[PDB]
């Protein structure tokens, strides 16, 4: 599903899709991501929040950024046209200062995904068995806790929802204090098609899916990173 | 080609370095071979032995007026190579090669090249270093480790070459019947996903344990595609050296290598339906429960016990691997009822009291075996003075005959001297006895931890 | 409380022998004569003019001597007119073998029974017990087993058949006893008495509890006295209902209500005692805690002949948060003078799958004898090479000679000849096991007991 | 004598200590407390807050209200008198209308509270072993997950050192993304007076003190609850 991106980043000796192209490749395999638009000006910023409903995010595209909020390259929650503006300009000098020589090939502007329940799906190449699927709740409980499962790709319906039920912080995902059960299937359906990913496109090293946001009816990726080799 | 057959079952084998001293370890071999019962023809290989071991020697094996299906090899690393040759001129269909001095000590290339020249005359290799092969239902014993072993339906694969041959020895300890050793070494070339192949093949063998160090880059995928199937059918076992971070940190460089993904390797053997030993004694306790039992055909398991202690520690052993006891049927309830007084527990275990003597082994044990609704029984028993272990465990034999059919039994012992002495009893007739309660329902866990590895496997296969 | 005149009587009455030689008095009367007491044996049965050759009575009210210990193994209906007679002699110990009181829902007579004792300034044992033993004094007031191993552990035992059947078995593991003591139903004399006891006795030096529970306003006691009692001896506990499931079912054979699991697991850590979830742990640590000093240090060496057995070993040891470092540098060159090049010397060290038998005498010999070590796991894979016994006698040789006191574990791996190595060491005190898992969960709890016996010491200043 | 707050609540047939006692109680074992003013009035509750300063917190007090955010009966971060008067009003309709035969006490005021780490201490009573303390970190932690550690009184240092360190959580309080190492001495001092409070208090059935607010100094009682037999 639009191989194309993948060969082109090849051609031009990139070993990585940036936010935008990464989220296009995987909502190319149907996994859902948010709307986006890549502004060059901050008169596009504007227009394409506009196409976009409000609120919106915005959000720095580099090659030289890989985390975008340590630099102070993510607004979220824009309300209005003045937010967007402000907001713009606000991440092109936080990244001029922090990342002086930083190639800025524009704003991504997003629509704002609301609260829910945060994971990571991550995809790996392992030496011995290839292609593996990785899960975790998101935030400290992968990055701090380790809390994580595996599964050898391609994962079968079976493989993915006893990875999910496997991870000790399963039950954020079953209804707790202030938040109703989230969407497993369409966790599931994701965690199956993030295998597919990686099973059919060898040059993947990498992919990372930090946060998918998880609601009632359904999940949305937000941020993607994906990795060549 | 990827057919074992002919190794396992090979009508001619050579021995290349076998010597007039009989210290060395090519000698060793032949003198296995010989003594365990080889019926096949052997050919020891040596530069100028006229005889060895009361054989017609010859100076290489391409001079063998027969056709070489198999060739041990145990000379120094500078001289394989040349053998290899010959025997490729020979038309050898496998070389095992005893020797070490490749890869694990940084010798890579003369490894690769080991491998290329056999490849290039359709010869495979197992190994090098290794300490040879067993094969019972064919009398072969190709190794330098003991000469004898219990037959039975178990195929052991070892990466390990110490620990493989010692295990070797504790099978016998241990009451474990064998089909198969196996010393795979550094895998250069025939590794764990081919002898899975033959195994699952192979109506001898029952069980398959491996003591795992690592597979190959690549072969992972293949690994898990042959396992699982095999799992349909036989439960596979494997000790996983480097089950920690700080154990594969240190194991990777026993050979050198890079440390293996513990997570990722555990949730291919889950799903690959293996189940993974932490130790060779639970190892060694589930393949003797998974060598001699169905597997239980539901999760009506009964546990036997006199005296709530022994009960308690299986109740508590039983709930860590997630397995947990329900009261019994009342059908069985009053069947045992017709000889159990009324201080008796029946919540399961069912305590047949402290002081039971003998006899109530024997019909408590053939009433719960009969019972429909009994899938599966535990036995515990405590040694008391109204008691004589013997006569339990021969109630206990009686009750399994007498019942008839098959349905899965651990025995759990604790005494003295004659305790032990009841429990080898016990093993000695392919009955799962363990000297301690924990031990016996952690034998009986296996039964349930392979029913639901396969279980994993049939969901994870099951046709939208 | 003092319990000197109960594991040191001077004299025993047994009632409840009869000429009927299967009954439970008898078989006691039977063990306490085989096993050799010393001190004066009082046969107490309704008709019975002598009972094993001794002169029996109808009352110990009628023994013409003051007795400290009074056995009682007659039916519940018939103990409180005992505890009467037995009262009015002014014995000071009940040890109540009878069956058929709390365990079976009889709670009342249970508690009449322990009130009646207390009025006469007496202490109950059991009721609902098989017992107890004493080596020391060559006391066997049992109806288990005739005889026992000589040694330092002390068993006391919650659980009747299993505590019996336990009390045969540490004769199969080598393990030499001081004492083993039934305690069944605790209605008066408890774990806290007792190990109050085995703190101050000389001959103890490890105690093993089998516990399903303790009595209710009874743990805080508990900690304290368990505690200080770990300063000095290790004490393990194999704990009958780890699990919700089964702390449910343990409730009920002794007619309890069911304590809480996290909250004994805190009581144990705070008073150094360690869990053990099996009856193959406890007694593989009590082996190893019987006959070894703790370790002074973190400087564990492990010593292999084979790489299997020592990643098995590496990964067994980080289960238990024990992880190796580097041997000392003194080491690895001694060692170098008769290993080959192509050794591993990163901890554990392996001398390579040829080495022969004596070069287990040399390495274990080096380890012991240099300064930066602090304790080391042996680990033995049978090969044609070397003969089990022979690395066996050179890791004897090598304890020896090194003339030193370090924590020593091994472990051993083959066949008949190495399942006899392994009780040649164990009967000579080395402690030994038939695989690498088993000897490095042995060291493990060598240094589990060091850091419980640290907590205390930090908890009590 | 603080014990008078416990021979009063026997006397009139209570079976808890409310909040502002529960603090005071505990305050008198040396374990830091909030501000706590209780207003009859609109006007009082104003003027408190002004002495207090800004930010404020408003919550109800009835012997019928155990859970006070669960029927509107706690505002936070109330930054100005008419936004005080605002919470009050707005409090007291919530719990007439979710509550209306609820006893009302009067409206507690105290500081808001700096975010931090929120953690949980407690006391309850065990047949064997007499008074335990009992730790975890706050919300989903214990609450969901029930990662607590306990230890019976009375506590050592070493005690209170160890099971802190021996929930599954512990690494929130030792440094993680945005958010520095909390103050362990102060948590260990707390859950050794909470032991004694335990210990010397027949009386006292249960304390729950949840959330405790840990910060790179010292920490913060917020809420209290002491349950009487
Ligand atoms: C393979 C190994 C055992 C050979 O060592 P070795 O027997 O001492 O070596 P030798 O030089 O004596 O060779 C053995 C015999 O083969 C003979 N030989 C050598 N080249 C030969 C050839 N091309 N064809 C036939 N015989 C040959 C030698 O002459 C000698 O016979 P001899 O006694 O009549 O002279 C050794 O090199 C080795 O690798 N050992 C380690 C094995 C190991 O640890 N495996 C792992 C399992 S734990
Ligand atoms: C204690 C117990 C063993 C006694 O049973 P018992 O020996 O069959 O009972 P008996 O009626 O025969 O009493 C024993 C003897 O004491 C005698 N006796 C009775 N009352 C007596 C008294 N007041 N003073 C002295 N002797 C008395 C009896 O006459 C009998 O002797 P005899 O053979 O000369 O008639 C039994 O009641 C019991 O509780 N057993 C359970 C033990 C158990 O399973 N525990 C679990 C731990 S594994
Ligand atoms: N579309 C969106 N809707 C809502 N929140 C969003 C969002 N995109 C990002 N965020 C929030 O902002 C955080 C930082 O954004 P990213 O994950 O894209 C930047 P980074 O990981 O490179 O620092 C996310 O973890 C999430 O909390
Ligand atoms: N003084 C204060 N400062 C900061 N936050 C406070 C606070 N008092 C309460 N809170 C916050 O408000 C929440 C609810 O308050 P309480 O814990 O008193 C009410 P409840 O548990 O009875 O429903 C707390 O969990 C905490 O997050
Ligand atoms: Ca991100
Ligand atoms: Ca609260
Ligand atoms: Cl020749
Ligand atoms: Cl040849
Ligand atoms: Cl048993
Ligand atoms: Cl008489
Ligand atoms: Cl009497
Ligand atoms: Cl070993
Ligand atoms: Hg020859
Ligand atoms: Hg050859
Ligand atoms: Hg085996
Ligand atoms: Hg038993
Ligand atoms: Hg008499
Ligand atoms: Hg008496
Ligand atoms: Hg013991
Ligand atoms: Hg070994
Ligand atoms: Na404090």
């Amino acid at each position: 599903s639009s191989r194309d991106l993948l060969l082109k980043a090849k051609e031009n000796g990139r070993k990585s899709l940036l936010e935008h192209e990464a989220k296009y490749f995987i909502s190319s395999y149907g996994i859902p991501v948010t709307n986006i638009r890549l502004a060059k000006s901050e008169e596009e910023a504007v227009n394409f929040s506009r196409e976009i409903g409000f609120p919106v995010v915005l959000k720095i595209v580099s090659p030289q950024v890989v985390h975008k909020s340590d630099v102070g390259g993510v607004k979220v929650n824009l309300r209005s046209e003045e937010e967007v503006r402000k907001a713009y300009r606000e991440i092109i000098e936080n990244v001029k200062r922090n990342v002086p020589n930083a190639e800025i090939e524009g704003i991504l502007v997003q629509e704002f995904a609301p609260p829910g329940v945060e994971l990571i799906i991550g995809l790996l190449r392992d030496p011995q068995f290839g292609p593996t699927v990785m899960f975790g709740l998101g935030g400290v409980f992968v990055e701090l806790f380790r809390d994580v499962s595996f599964r050898v790709a391609p994962l079968s319906e079976q493989d993915a929802e006893s990875m999910i039920k496997e991870v000790k912080a399963y039950k954020l995902l079953t209804g707790f204090r202030g938040m109703e059960p989230v969407d497993i299937e369409a966790i599931k359906d994701a965690l199956i098609r993030a295998g597919r990913i990686g099973v059919e496109n060898e040059e993947i090293a990498e992919m990372d899916l930090n946060p998918v946001i998880a609601y009632p009816k359904g999940i949305k990726v937000v941020d993607a990173r994906i990795i060549l080799r | 080609m990827n057919d074992l057959e002919r190794l396992f079952n090979p009508s001619a084998i050579a021995v290349v370095g076998a010597s007039k001293d009989p210290s060395k370890i090519g000698s060793q071999i032949l003198r296995n071979l010989l003594s365990y019962g080889f019926k096949g023809k052997v050919y020891p290989i040596n530069p100028t032995a006229d005889e060895l071991m009361g054989l017609k020697c010859y100076p290489k094996v391409s001079d063998v007026p027969d056709k070489v299906d198999v060739a041990v090899i145990s000379v120094p690393s500078d001289k394989v190579l040349g053998v290899i040759d010959d025997c490729g001129k020979a038309g050898v269909k496998f070389a095992v090669v005893i020797t070490s001095g490749f890869k694990e000590v940084g010798n890579e290339e003369l490894e690769e090249e080991l491998v290329r020249r056999a490849h290039s005359y359709g010869m495979r290799v197992l190994g090098p270093n290794i300490f040879g092969y067993l094969y019972a239902p064919a009398r072969l014993n190709a190794t330098f480790g003991p000469k004898d072993v219990l037959s039975g339906n178990v195929a052991f694969i070892s990466q390990s070459g110490a620990l493989g041959i010692a295990l070797m020895g504790y099978t016998v300890v241990e009451n474990i019947g064998i089909s198969s050793i196996v010393s795979v070494g550094n895998k250069a070339d025939l590794d764990d996903v081919d002898l899975l192949d033959f195994f699952d093949k192979d109506p001898n063998t029952g069980v398959i344990m491996i003591y795992l160090e690592g597979i190959a880059p690549g072969r992972g995928r293949m690994f898990i595609d042959v396992a699982s199937r095999v799992s349909l059918r036989k439960p596979i076992i494997v000790i996983k050296a480097g089950r920690t971070e700080v154990g594969a940190r240190a194991a990777a460089s026993h050979t050198g290598s890079i440390a293996g993904s513990v997570a990722i390797y555990e949730s291919a053997f889950k799903q690959s339906g293996i189940l993974m030993a932490k130790s060779v004694e639970d190892a060694f306790d589930w393949t003797k429960a998974l060598s001699w039992n169905p597997i239980p055909e539901g999760e009506r398991l009964i546990v036997l016990t006199n005296g709530g202690g022994a009960g308690v520690q299986s109740t508590d052993t039983f709930a860590d691997n997630g397995i947990y006891l329900s009261k019994p049927p009342e059908s069985l309830i009053q069947e045992i009822k017709k000889f159990v007084p009324p201080f008796a527990s029946f919540a399961n275990p069912i305590d047949i009291t402290g002081m039971a003597p003998d006899d109530w082994y024997y019909m408590g044990t053939l009433a719960a075996l009969k019972n429909p609704d009994v899938d599966a029984l535990t036995v515990l028993y405590c040694q008391t003075a109204v008691t004589t272990p013997i006569g339990v465990a021969k109630g206990i034999v009686d009750a399994i005959k007498e019942a008839g059919n098959s349905k899965p039994v651990t025995v759990g012992m604790v005494g003295g001297p004659e305790v032990a002495e009841a429990v080898s009893f016990l093993n000695k007739q392919r009955i799962a006895a363990y000297p301690t309660p924990e031990r016996a329902s952690s034998a009986m866990s296996a039964l349930y931890a392979y029913a639901r590895a396969r279980s994993y496997v049939m969901k994870s296969l099951a046709v939208r």
